[PDB]
């Protein structure tokens, strides 16, 4: 909500949040940074769940 | 007798595999520490209290020299 | 074996030293590994290995994770093992990313 994200919905950015990546000895937080959007109901199918997995992979990169 | 051999390449197998998965994932062990932690495994241990020690015993190499 | 001269093993692979030059870091093994000489939490092999799954995601290959699902029936096709947690849980929690 300083940039030119908060002209859009509240929905969507609401939903968003930071998640620490599962398993980690101690190291830095670039490698554990993740996001993941919460979603439910019937868009669910259309925003397949594998999909999500392999969106994230995009995400890394 | 014969399955006590395949008993002998199996475990010559066993320090293999974990060879394999001590190195892909970049641990600090090498293969002859490897052939004794497993020693002390079957005998039972805490892997918690191990890696205590062993997470300062490779940071003693360098401060007793 | 007995566990004793086990620890000192140890001690005589990861510090070159002779059995008789090192004792200080002996005594500290001889310290932490007492009276914790059974593992403290509940233990199965399958959580760690999808855990070990997810550190082999943590350093950005998959092609690893498949190939560490045979690695892992191997442990299973032989059967030489009595803790399998223990050892696999040792190996994950000494692990490093390359980055």
């Amino acid at each position: 909500r300083a940039t030119n994200a908060q002209f859009d919905s509240p929905e969507i950015l609401r939903r968003l949040d930071v998640r620490l990546l599962e398993v980690s000895p101690g190291d830095t937080g670039w490698d554990v940074f993740s996001l993941d959007y919460h979603v439910d109901g019937p868009i669910a199918t259309v925003f397949t769940r594998e999909c999500m997995s392999h969106y994230l992979r995009v995400f890394n990169f | 007798a014969a399955a006590a051999a395949a008993n002998l390449n199996a475990v010559r197998e066993t320090m293999d595999v974990l060879l394999e998965i001590s190195r892909i994932l970049n641990t600090g062990l090498d293969m002859e520490t490897l052939s004794i932690c497993v020693r002390l495994c079957e005998q039972g241990i805490n892997p918690e209290a191990l890696s205590s020690v062993i997470k300062e015993l490779r940071k003693a190499t360098e401060a007793l020299k | 074996k007995s566990p004793n001269v086990l620890l000192q093993n140890l001690c005589c692979r990861i510090l070159g030293r002779s059995e008789a030059d090192v004792a200080q870091q002996f005594q500290y093994a001889v310290r932490v590994i007492g009276s914790n000489f059974a593992p403290t939490v509940e233990r199965d092999e399958f959580l760690v290995a999808e855990k070990i799954k997810k550190e082999l995601i943590r350093q950005r290959r998959e092609a690893d994770a498949a190939l560490f699902s045979e690695l892992h029936r191997k442990l299973h096709s032989q059967g030489v093992l009595k803790n399998k947690w223990s050892i696999l849980y040792l190996l994950l929690s000494l692990s490093e990313d390359p980055r």
